[PDB]
DNA sequence: CATCCGTGCCCTGAG
RNA sequence: GGGG
DNA sequence: TATAATGGGAGCTGGCACGGATG
């Protein structure tokens, strides 16, 4: 979010979970969100 | 700017013997064009009494 | 076991489960003292075990015990703890909070990126104790009690209290949120600009991060109370300070729609 | 699994 | 069944009645045992239903009264072709019954309702969630009581220590009990008339300071 | 060993987190048998406890930082020099 | 003004009674207007006939009757009563041993009555019973998913009327039957029915390898009695196999008409599928002491023939509308009536044993409490019984035509996949493919088609015109889907010269499949395009130009339109706006021909041809379920000659008989300084000036005074510690006066409650001593105006104890109701929408001088951003705007029917006729072309919109034919650098308004157990900070704000009290403490025999209860 | 955006340390009534009232500006807590 | 002291009894006329604590000058009513019963 | 290979 | 059930 | 307090699926 080294104390796992989940409703010849969950 | 109708308590009332509700009567009174000849005159109270 | 508004009584299902348990326990004691045969005592002990199971985790084994004239299973301790309505997810990992409001949002093109339009009455209620303190500092009220009794009636509200509320919210920020909160930018910090009317004014550039439009969307407002919470909001959560996506690193608050069209 | 059926079976043994 | 007790509970209370019947049976009367047993079994079952079927336990005679009221109201509704009034039920009940008594009896007979009663067709809300807590003081009430105590101390500081202490001891702000005039006089060593005089002059000073500053008026509600 | 996110979240050392996730009865029974102690390492634990989470301003790395003006700083320095 | 209608399609039949699906259903269910001896064995009659005779003394049923309502509909709505009729039943108790007969008419309670419009009044609230779609009973054959070459036979009765039976061919070869989750060989049950190996071998032997799997020697060796005992041992293990018990159980499972009831539709479907005839609605019979098969052998034969691949046998599409049927109001009410009747029968049978076996009357035997309880339950707490949506008349008209797959006896939300929610090809003409909710309930809730009607069997039928040779007759046939699949049905727009098909090739459907077909192959034809869509969807003009996903929103949002005080019909109509006002009995019409004798604001008196003088009272300023005002205005004058069916009074949201859900406004399609950014809408202050989009809303307030153990609650003007300024608008009794203005904080009804006993704190003792004023016995419990509400008091209703005609619930002395109304002007945050799915919130109200305006000085009313059109693909609003410009300058309105309306050339012609008035008027007034108009024409021919070289008038006319005009910016006076689309558009004000939804809370009520703030604006609750909001705060790293959310701002009692005190004292907020919900969790875990211990770093226990819970 | 937010983020190894420093300095200023400020009378943050310019009541803005000046010293283990509190109360009493 | 850990473990019958302030011997809730809690019932004030702050049931001791006192007449301790959210009771079973969590 | 259990978006809402 |  | 009376009664949550354990 800042294009600079991350600060010590940044809750990184929550950010990872949100960044992976937010486009979930957009996932549609394609396997899609079922494939993402299977993985 | 104001209206008082006898035997009428609020705008949502309705007058016996009158076809228009008070809302429509006030809507019609909003179309009234009143010209003051005296420039020192800032308020007037018109009176109306009709029947039959 | 509480008396509601109309004098009626409302009680928890745990009370009925405990009553079942105690009735069966006392009946077992009386049957033992009176030397009942083994069939009766066995039936009573099995019913006592069933009642204990009903109290701890109803519906776990056998048919769930219901109140008379109802198919609704009684709510046991296990049902209270677990589930989407359970204690953890409903009252521990998330709560209903004070100093919060909600209203329909409106595009505020005149706002700066760090700003949001806040209705006057919403701000009067949200900052009410700060406003009481400011009304006591200025000569608007003798003390806090009189200031609150004055704010209680809307017709007793004069225009100096609005200037006092302007003085209260100076420099401070509020938190705007829109459900669903898919990523951390579903909540953002904005400096509030007091506005007439009952609508919240949202900056256009953040509408992409909230996934917000103006076909009827509503947002919630929260007031960080401490100096620590206010500093966290102004430094880390401010809308103008989070311009890039934490997911991709690309710009999130970027031109769109009408801006792109005109340029 | 049915307490009443079990109790009736136990009653039927006397 | 269907009276508020489960089938197995009724079975067990009937077994209690059967034990009583076994203990009271006299075979010399040539009556078969089922005859004498049935009476005690029905007695125990009805007693249990009357004693346990209600969360708010009601004595057995009052339960009989309420059931008689229900039967009378049902007779009146079957004969009148509509639900009866309080006065009609009072009439059908005979002497000693007026509409007020029928109403009070029906009010006493009301059973409580579950806090977990669902609201809406989704499993997302409960009834008790819409029920406020009227017991614990709100933050506003606690703040108001604290401000009242502080303004009271501010107003009592405008007295002397002795005449403020007299009021504090007489009205219970200290130790929680309201001392009699004799006790405050014996604590300050003075006469009860003397302590009454200084109490009255302290109250006079407080009333004057109040009429001057108008501070403690807003706490009069 | 590779396990999915559900099993990995259920198998964490913190029993408060696992019990607030899913399978509350199973997790709670096994943790109560084991006499498990939750060290409040993660976020969900302190959130349930209403504590200050160990991230951001609550991280032990930045939590104990002090601020002092040079006037008071030098006054304290002179007071500690004269002891 | 002139009304021009387009379209060449001639509909041979009008729309059916739109509320007939409710009216006819309930009328057939009750049969109240049929004399008892001539009733049919249906509905309540069928229920009585099924429950009786009660065998055990024998109690038999003769007839029933319905009385007149004890109170009218208005009085029921006023007094929280149910509009109902008394039900009586004539029963004769017979002693078959003595011959004694005692006959009496017993009262069975009251049954709610359906009003004229198709709704009910339950406990004072209007309610609607929504029809329920479900699988039709019968015998179906589905492919076995596990084994491809095999199938499953499903015998399905009516819901709650018996179990589902599954016939399967197991891998081992034997045929199994599945009932109540238990499986057994079907051969045993066949042996109980009396079948022998000879009969089965000769009947099923044509299908080779399966009959040998049917053969079991041990079952054929034993007679049907041993087989019956064996089957009973299989079905009821542990139960001693007494032969009579086995007979009774198997009879009640298969042959009992009281316990097993196939549908009449189920019986017909079985007879049609298997090619047999049923003597009853059971799977077998108990005749002459033995069991006789009815259904099992034909189903087994069909299954074996389908497995073998015998031609003429097919699998069943379970979503086909021939296999899915509707249960309307009558059927659901009858089901619950039947359940209550069975419970009353159990009570009767129990009474026929106790007491005196000699002296008994039908009145002593019958207790009607179970039946009353069942009916009251169905009408009050069922899911299918819903709070009536009467926002506008169309709201309730659509609500009554709703179809739910949910409800008791139907799908749960997880039980619904893609197959159910799908649009089946048989939905054509029956279920609207457009009108369905957006979100989780999509496909589950649907609406009935316009021309559709549900037959007596429960299947939706659609009309088609017969085509013989090439001639289209005027006779119409209402078909089910199963019958529809037989013919080739041509489209309704196929060209015709007279009654003959004028096309060499026509577009037709065969089993829903589209095909090109010669006029000789045409067997039927569609009645109209209108039959494919619902009522709401048929009100969308230019529907053929709108994407389905947005036409859905248009249909669903016409429901949410608020009745406006100056509401008007759209300039572009579809032809249904009159019929909708007609069938939704909001408007008033004349019965016969006659003359109007009297016209008042309260009533209309008409003298008809019969000479009789009929007075119609007008509903004036009545509050609907949703707060919208329902009022009727007279549309006739004294002495006016009216005919049969002529309009007398306009209902809510109707203009001269036409549906008026909104207003026609002059709209310009252009961006505007980002104020219409992302679907937002900019409006003109002139809309508020002439009271457009202004609506009347009434809110009802209620308060009770009751008897307490501490003393009576009294509704009084004497309230402790209140000034005369606070008690100004209250009368002597304490009720606010009619006509007073009330604002937040004002008192509506004053009330005093006796103070709960309490020792005054020593501080209160000293305060009392200082001021010398006794603490009053009573406390102020007055009903006040909630935050954000208020208005004018229009009505007050007071009901005491001891006054004639009124009796309250036990303990309540008196009840007072205050009715407060308010005129709501359109403001920032209110929601607007058109019929094409375009919806937006008002974000800016500009003064008239800033508005873009025409050259002649006419400012536009609404500014819509064009960015909401391309992605949404709803072009119907564009054509509506063009035709509305044409009709704005020609002074006329239009009727563009669905899929057969005005096309582009006709609109161009009307636009030329309008441009003549728009420009030749100017040219005759002595004005030429404007300079800015010339610059705009330059930039327009640069855009290729006009042809270069033509005169300025010709180019302006070309632009006008393209629906675009020169628009001046009122801020600069300079024009917009391009021609802009401007025209009249019909826009509605929706029920979502900022005045209802604005809310905020500092501190307030908390919950009992959790001590967390309550929820909702009505309870002054706080906003929920759910798990995902906590995730957001965590990802930000805002630890102290999160801790505030978890503590100081919620359920940290010490923390929140100290925080409030520190804030009102100007101090910084204190350190938070332990949340009370965590202590609740600890104690609830201790109640589960689990020891939860908070420890320090030394593993020593830490007491978060602070010594309060430890001895 | 907050004035000089980039330079404020440049002062620290962690943004959250900047937040902690700002919050603690604001708490100091609130507790001691702003009279412990490192700002000069012309560097004091101002607020426009109906009367005119007054001191900015928001201590967080004060703290951020003070940090921008550079006259504040931040770090870990700079002074025992009780000693710091008592010396601040000696230099700037309540 | 500051909480650093949270331990969960099985509870002996002895620990359950050490939690309990008394045994609930009756299925009664509150009296049908007085609406006050029934003695030895599920809401008894002698077990779980006083309904009102620093006030016994019968009303002999009504202020904080008595705290920790147990009224001899009604048997209720005079403390804060908040303890009714904390203090546990217990039921003594005639026959042991299995905790279903450790069974199913 | 069967069988039991436990999961299955968030905030609002309102008679 | 309604809304995003 | 005594005629004799001697094994219930709902009719489930039945158009979802998927997977992690234990038989
Ligand atoms: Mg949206
Ligand atoms: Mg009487
Ligand atoms: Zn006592």
């Amino acid at each position: 979010s800042m294009a600079r080294p991350v600060s010590i104390g940044e809750a990184v796992g929550i950010v990872a979970a949100q960044s992976i989940g937010e486009p979930g409703t957009q996932l549609t010849i394609t396997q899609g969100l079922p494939r993402v969950i299977e993985l | 700017t104001s209206v008082y109708i006898e035997d009428v308590l609020h705008e949502f009332s309705t007058i016996p013997g009158v076809k228009e509700d008070v809302v429509e009567i006030i809507l019609n009174l909003k179309e009234l064009v009143v010209r003051f000849l005296n420039p020192s005159l800032q308020t007037v109270t018109l009176l109306l009494k009709a029947e039959g | 076991m509480v008396q509601v508004d109309g004098g009626r009584f409302a009680t928890s299902d745990l009370n009925d489960l405990y009553r079942r348990l105690i009735n069966r326990n006392n009946r077992l004691k009386k049957l033992l003292a009176q030397g009942a045969p083994e069939i009766i005592i066995r039936n009573e002990k099995r019913m006592l075990q069933e009642a204990v199971d009903a109290l701890l985790d109803n519906g776990r084994r056998g048919a769930p015990v219901t109140n008379p004239g109802s198919d609704r299973p009684l709510r046991s301790l296990t049902d209270i703890l677990s589930g989407k309505q359970g204690r953890f997810r409903q009252n521990l990992l998330g709560k209903r909070v004070d100093y919060s409001g909600r209203s329909v949002i409106v595009v505020g093109p005149q706002l700066k990126l760090h700003q949001c339009g806040l209705p006057k009455r919403m701000a009067l209620e949200l900052f009410k104790p700060f406003l009481l303190k400011k009304m006591e500092e200025k000569g608007i009220a003798p003390n806090v009690k009189a200031a609150r009794r004055m704010l209680e009636r809307q017709r007793d509200i004069k225009d100096e209290v609005w200037d006092a509320l302007e003085e209260v919210i100076h420099g401070k920020v509020v938190l705007l949120n829109r459900a669903p909160t898919l990523h951390r930018l579903g909540i953002q910090a904005f400096q509030p600009v007091l506005v007439e009317g009952q609508s919240i004014q949202l900056h256009p550039l953040v509408c992409e991060a909230f996934n917000a439009d103006f076909d009827g969307d509503q947002m919630a407002v929260h007031v960080p109370l401490s100096s620590f919470a206010q500093a966290e909001a102004r430094i880390q959560m401010l809308s103008a300070h989070n311009l890039l996506s934490p997911a991709s690193g690309e710009p999130l608050a970027k031109p769109s729609r009408d801006i792109i069209l005109g340029l | 699994s049915d307490p009443v059926r079990q109790y009736l079976h136990e009653i039927g043994q006397v | 069944t269907g009276r508020g007790l489960s089938f197995l509970d009724l079975i067990q209370e009937g077994n209690q009645g059967l034990i009583r019947a076994v203990e009271k049976f006299e075979y010399k009367r040539r009556f078969k045992f089922s005859t004498y047993a049935t009476w005690w079994i029905r007695q125990a079952i009805n007693r249990a239903i009357a004693d346990q079927a209600r969360t708010i336990r009601i004595p057995v005679h009052m339960v009989e009264t309420i059931n008689k009221l229900s039967r009378t109201a049902r007779q009146l509704q079957q004969e009148l072709g509509r639900e009866p009034t309080y006065e009609e039920i009072a009439e059908a009940m005979g002497p000693g019954w007026d509409a007020k008594r029928v109403e009070e009896t029906l009010k006493i007979a009301q059973e409580p309702v579950s806090l977990e009663t669902p609201i809406g067709d989704e499993k997302d809300s409960f009834y008790g969630d819409f029920i406020p807590d009227e017991h614990l003081p709100s933050p506003v009430d606690a703040a108001t009581q604290s401000l009242l105590s502080e303004e009271l101390e501010k107003a009592l500081s405008k007295l002397s220590e002795r005449e403020a202490m007299v009021l504090k001891l007489r009205k219970g702000l200290i130790d929680g009990r309201e001392h009699t005039l004799e006790e405050v006089g014996a604590f300050f060593g003075v006469t009860r008339e003397r302590i009454r005089q200084i109490e009255n002059k302290a109250l006079r000073k407080l009333k004057y300071h109040e009429s001057r500053t108008r501070k403690l008026r807003d706490f009069l509600d | 060993l590779l396990m999915g996110v559900t099993k990995s979240a259920l198998s964490t050392k913190s029993w408060l987190s696992a019990a607030s996730f899913q399978n509350t009865t199973h997790v709670l029974t096994e943790a109560a048998i084991a006499g498990k102690k939750d060290e409040l390492i993660g976020l969900k634990e302190n959130v349930i406890l209403g504590r200050l989470i160990p991230a951001g301003t609550g991280s032990d790395f930045v939590r104990f930082t002090q601020v002092v003006d040079q006037k008071t700083l030098k006054a304290i320095e002179e007071a500690r020099k004269e002891a | 003004m002139e009304i021009k209608r387009f379209g060449r399609i001639r509909e041979v039949i009008p729309l059916p009674p739109l509320t007939e699906i409710q009216v006819e259903s309930y009328r057939r269910a009750l049969q109240a207007d049929v004399p008892p001896e001539k009733r049919e064995n249906v509905g309540i009659q069928a229920a009585f006939r099924e429950t009786f005779p009660i065998e055990e003394l024998v109690l038999d049923f003769l007839e029933y009757r319905l009385g007149e309502p004890p109170f009218p509909q208005d009085e029921c709505r006023e007094k929280d009563l149910t509009y109902q009729a008394p039900l009586y039943a004539r029963l004769q108790l017979i002693h078959k041993d003595t011959g004694l007969i005692k006959e009496d008419e017993v009262f069975l309670g009251h049954i709610p009555l359906m009003t004229e419009d198709g709704s009910f009044i339950i406990n004072g609230a209007d309610r609607v019973i929504v029809s329920q779609i479900h699988r039709s009973p019968g015998v179906y054959f589905t492919p076995d998913p596990a084994r491809p070459g095999r199938y499953i036979a499903s015998i399905i009765p009516l819901p709650k009327r018996g179990p589902w039976i599954d016939l399967e061919v197991e891998p081992n070869g034997v045929v199994s039957m599945k009932v109540n989750k238990r499986k057994f060989p079907l051969v045993l049950l066949l042996r109980v029915l009396g079948y022998d190996q000879e009969t089965l071998a000769r009947e099923l032997g044509a299908y080779g390898e399966l009959v040998q799997g049917l053969m079991d020697e041990s079952v054929f060796a034993m007679r049907p009695e041993e087989a019956l005992i064996r089957l009973f041992t299989l079905l009821r293990p542990g139960d001693p196999p007494k032969r009579d018990k086995a007979v009774a159980y198997v009879y009640g499972l298969i042959a009992d008409p009281r316990r097993y009831d196939l549908g009449e539709a189920g019986r017909y479907k079985a007879e049609e599928k298997l090619g047999i005839r049923l003597s009853g609605r059971t799977l077998a019979r108990f005749e002459d002491g033995e069991f006789k098969d009815e259904v099992f052998l034909p189903t087994l034969r069909y299954l074996f023939a389908l497995t073998a691949g015998v031609p003429g046998h097919e699998v069943d599409d379970i979503d086909h509308l021939g296999n899915r049927r509707i249960r309307t109001v009558g059927e659901l009410m009858t089901d619950q009536f039947r359940v209550g009747l069975a419970r009353l029968a159990r009570g009767v049978r129990e009474r026929m044993l106790m007491g005196s076996e000699d002296s008994l009357t039908p009145a002593k035997l019958v207790n009607s409490r179970p039946l009353e309880a069942a009916i009251r339950e169905f009408f009050s707490r069922s899911q299918l019984s819903q709070f009536k949506d009467e926002t506008n008349p169309l709201s309730s008209l659509r609500h009554k035509r709703r179809i739910s797959a949910l409800g008791p006896g139907g799908l749960t939300r997880e039980r619904a996949g893609f197959d159910v929610r799908d649009v089946h090809r048989t939905h054509y003409g029956r279920i609207c493919p457009v009108e369905t909710p957006e979100g989780a309930n999509i496909g589950l809730i649907t609406s009935l088609a316009a021309y559709a009607r549900v037959d007596e069997l429960g299947f939706i039928r659609t009309p088609y015109r017969r085509v013989v040779g090439g001639v289209v007759t005027d006779e119409v046939v209402y078909m089910t889907a199963t019958e529809e699949d037989r013919y080739t049905i041509a489209q309704a727009n196929t060209p015709l010269e007279g009654n003959r098909i004028a096309a060499e090739r026509v577009v037709a459907r065969r089993k829903g499949e589209p095909v090109i077909v010669s006029p000789e192959e045409v067997e039927f034809m569609d009645v109209s395009p209108k039959q494919v869509f619902s009522v709401n969807t048929n009100l969308i003009p230019f529907l053929e130009h709108d994407d389905a996903n947005r036409a859905l929103m248009g249909s669903n949002m016409q429901t949410q339109a608020v009745p406006l005080i100056r509401a008007q019909a759209p300039v572009v109509m579809t032809g249904l706006e009159e019929r909708v006002v007609r069938d939704s009995l909001a408007a008033l019409y004349a019965e016969e021909d006659g003359e109007v004798a009297k016209v008042d604001g309260n009533r209309i008196v008409v003298r008809y041809e019969d000479g009789r003088l009929v007075e119609y009272p007008l509903r004036r300023f009545y509050r609907s379920n949703q707060g919208t005002a329902l009022d009727q205005r007279p549309r006739v004058v004294v002495g006016q000659r009216v005919r049969k069916g002529d309009l007398l009074a306009d209902g809510p949201a109707s203009e001269n008989g036409f549906l008026a859900l909104g207003q026609n406004v002059l709209v310009a399609i252009m961006p505007f300084d980002g104020y219409n950014f992302e679907d937002a809408i900019v409006i003109s202050e002139e809309l508020l000036k002439r009271d457009f989009y202004t609506s009347i809303h009434i809110e009802r307030y209620e308060i009770e005074a009751r008897d307490t153990k501490l003393g009576p609650e009294r509704i009084t003007r004497d309230i402790p510690h209140l000034s005369e300024a606070a008690l100004r608008d209250l009368d002597e009794e304490g009720v606010v006066r009619i006509g007073a203005e009330v604002k937040p904080g004002d008192i509506l009804v004053g009330r005093t409650s006796f103070k709960g006993e309490s020792e005054p704190t020593p501080e209160e003792r000293l305060l009392r001593s200082i001021f010398g004023e006794k603490a009053r016995d009573v406390k102020d419990t007055s009903l006040r105006v909630p935050p954000g509400e208020g208005g004018i008091v229009v009505r007050t209703v007071r009901l005491r104890r001891g006054d004639p005609g009124v009796e309250l619930k036990p303990g309540v002395r008196e009840v007072v109701r205050v009715y407060v109304a308010q005129k709501r002007k359109l403001q920032v945050g209110d929601k607007l929408a058109n019929r094409h799915g375009n919806k937006g919130v008002v974000a800016k109200i500009l003064p008239v001088e800033d508005m873009p305006h025409l050259p002649d000085g006419t400012p536009v009313d609404v500014i819509l951003n064009p960015l909401g059109v391309p992605s949404r693909m709803n072009l119907g609003q564009i054509l509506e705007t063009h035709l509305g410009l044409a009709g704005y300058f020609l002074g006329q309105r239009y009727i563009s029917p669905i899929f057969d309306g005005a096309k582009e050339p006709e609109i161009k012609e009307l636009l030329a006729q309008a441009f003549e008035v728009y420009f030749g008027k100017r040219k005759g007034e002595g004005f030429g072309v404007d300079k800015r108009e010339v610059e705009v024409l330059r930039r327009a021919e640069k855009l290729g919109l006009v042809t270069p070289g033509k005169t300025p008038e010709e180019q302006l006319k070309e632009l006008f034919l393209q629906g675009k005009v020169v628009l001046y910016d009122g801020r600069t006076g300079e024009p917009i650098e391009g021609p802009i689309v401007v025209g009249q558009m019909f826009i509605m004000k929706l029920y979502h308004m900022v005045e209802d939804k604005m809310h905020a809370r500092s501190t307030g009520p908390y919950s009992l157990i959790t001590q967390q703030p309550l929820g909702g604006k009505a309870q002054f609750g706080g906003q929920r900070f759910g798990e995902m909001e906590v995730w957001a705060l965590e990802a930000y790293g805002a630890a102290h704000t999160l801790q505030e959310m978890l503590t100081l701002k919620s359920d940290d009692i010490e923390g929140r009290n100290a925080a409030y005190e520190a804030i009102i004292k100007g101090e910084d907020v204190p350190e938070p403490s332990v949340p009370e919900s965590f202590r609740v969790l600890v104690k609830e875990l201790q109640a589960l025999a689990l020891d939860v211990q908070t420890l320090d770093e030394k593993d020593n226990p830490v007491d978060i209860f602070e010594g309060l819970a430890s001895k | 955006a907050e004035p000089g937010i980039d330079k404020l983020f440049g002062m620290v190894d962690s943004k959250y340390r900047l937040t902690v420093v700002v919050a603690k300095r604001a708490q100091q200023l609130l507790r001691h009534g702003f009279k412990n400020t490192v700002l000069e009378p012309e560097e004091r943050p101002k607020m426009q009232t109906l009367e005119g310019l007054f001191d900015d009541p928001n201590a967080v803005t004060w703290a951020m500006k003070e940090l921008l000046t550079g006259r504040l010293v931040f770090g870990e283990n700079l002074v025992p807590e009780d000693r710091l509190q008592k010396e601040m109360e000696r230099l700037y009493p309540v | 002291k500051e909480v650093r850990k949270v331990r969960i473990a099985l509870a002996s019958p002895e620990k359950i009894r050490s939690w309990s302030y008394g045994e609930v011997e009756k299925p009664e809730t509150i009296n049908y006329r007085t609406l006050k809690p029934e003695r030895d019932g599920l809401f008894d004030e002698r077990i779980f604590g006083p309904i009102k702050d620093y006030e016994c049931a019968c009303g002999k001791y009504k202020r904080q000058r008595f705290e920790g006192k147990v009224c001899e007449r009604c048997g209720v301790e005079v403390t804060k009513s908040i303890v009714r959210r904390y203090r546990m009771g217990h039921i003594e079973l005639a026959t042991p019963a299995a905790h279903i969590w450790f069974v199913k």
